[PDB]
């Protein structure tokens, strides 16, 4: 039973950054040489665990997280950084025995008229603990005039939608990001 | 009615220190954003700082470490700590509330004067006209964006700027129908159907595409 990482990375569509999903890779063998030799990958900065011995090492379990974010904000997923995409939408701890993978995806995720399906949270009263998810969409308030649920002055919708269009693509091009974290999985099993 | 107040005027020798304050009524400082924009004499507006809810903060690389920004929920004010100065820091400081995409810098302060001891450009320049004729403005961007990150500002002499257009032709409440905007691709245009006697002012373009950075154009006068 080969691990389904090659079937989850090589997929059709993913969820937004604020509604990121997780998958539990069960007991299976996993060869990451296919991850290393893949030319389509763009950013593969792997923190913590040594890169080459990644297949050699064995851990209790591995978790796979993924989402879609702007190209210019792929840097902020790295540990020990702050911003509008890492402080609120998806926070990552100071040190984690895993690493992230990012590769460009424009044709499969952007349309000439623009895409409205992807959303990202803009307003929140406080930051998030590491590996914390929040889906609830409550009308965020300035705090002086209570909002009963009517949009207007001092009451805004917390969620906002990215706009992806064929453009310069330096930072506005949509980038797909997948996060692997290590906690019964061994690769070689010689 | 939301209104800001500032008390920072003074004269300081190089190497001195002076602090700034901004009282806010009608909106909590902790929840809403904050931003200090600096305008050198005879120069365009320049960005200094931004405060998101929580301890996150970012500065302008031009002035890093010499400026410290902090908030205070007790007095509903934010301070701009300033331990080190130089000769080129002489300017006027404006503090305003930010809303990112859903509006940009809706309400501004009154401006305080202090004295010591991607790029955007706007073409037309003077564009002098009598009240009868119609006026159109042009400012372009070196790198294209989805046009949802643009804003237009007007600044009457001796006062503080106010919002006119945000988010790609979406006007503000109370703004007359005279002002309108339309921009696509690299060239972005604002048109004014009729010129009232009071409409004579100075207009600026804005871009908030970058998350921590906002770049202000040189601006056009009328
Ligand atoms: C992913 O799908 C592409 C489709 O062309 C295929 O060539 C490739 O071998 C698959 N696996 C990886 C790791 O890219």
């Amino acid at each position: 039973n080969l691990c389904p990482f090659g079937e989850v990375f090589n997929a059709t569509r993913f969820a937004s950054v604020y509604a990121w999903n997780r998958k539990r890779i069960s007991n299976c063998v996993a060869d990451y040489s296919v991850l290393y030799n893949s030319a389509s990958f763009s950013t593969f900065k792997c923190y913590g665990v040594s890169p080459t011995k990644l297949n050699d090492l064995c851990f209790t379990n591995v978790y796979a997280d993924s989402f879609v974010i702007r190209g210019d904000e792929v840097r902020q997923i790295a540990p020990g950084q702050t911003g509008k995409i890492a402080d609120y939408n998806y926070k990552l701890p100071d040190d984690f025995t895993g690493c992230v993978i990012a590769w460009n995806s424009n044709n499969l995720d952007s349309k000439v008229g623009g895409n409205y399906n992807y959303l990202y949270r803009l307003f929140r009263k406080s930051n998030l603990k590491p590996f914390e998810r929040d889906i609830s969409t409550e009308i965020y308030q300035a705090g002086s005039t209570p909002c009963n649920g009517v949009e207007g002055f001092n009451c805004y919708f917390p969620l906002q939608s990215y706009g992806f269009q064929p453009t310069n693509g330096v930072g506005y091009q949509p980038y797909r990001v997948v996060v692997l974290s290590f906690e019964t999985v061994c690769g070689p099993k010689k | 009615e939301v209104q800001l107040l500032q008390s920072a005027g003074g004269l300081v020798q190089p190497g001195g220190s002076l602090r700034l304050s901004c009282a806010a009524s009608g909106f909590t400082v902790s929840a809403n954003y904050m931003s200090w924009v600096r305008q050198a004499p005879g120069k365009g507006l320049e960005w200094v700082s931004v405060i998101y809810p929580g301890g996150s903060t970012f500065y302008a690389d031009s002035v890093k470490g010499r400026f410290t920004i902090s908030k205070d929920n007790s007095k509903n004010t934010l301070y701009l700590q300033m331990n080190s100065l130089r000769v080129e820091d002489t300017a006027v400081y404006y503090c305003a509330r930010d809303l990112s995409v859903a509006g940009a810098f809706d309400i501004w302060g009154q401006g305080t004067l202090v004295t010591v001891s991607i790029v955007l450009t706007q073409s037309p320049g003077t564009l002098s006209l009598s009240p009868g004729e119609k006026a159109t403005l042009f400012c372009r961007a070196s790198q294209t964006f989805s046009s949802n990150y643009l804003a237009w500002y007007q600044q009457k002499p001796g006062q503080a700027p106010s919002l006119l257009i945000y988010g790609g032709s979406t006007r503000a409440a109370g703004i007359p129908d005279r002002f309108s905007g339309s921009g696509s691709g690299t060239d972005f245009t604002l048109t004014i159907n009729r010129l009232e006697p009071e409409d004579f002012a100075i207009y600026y373009c804005q871009e908030y595409g970058s998350s921590p950075r906002v770049t202000f154009g040189q601006g056009t006068r009328l």
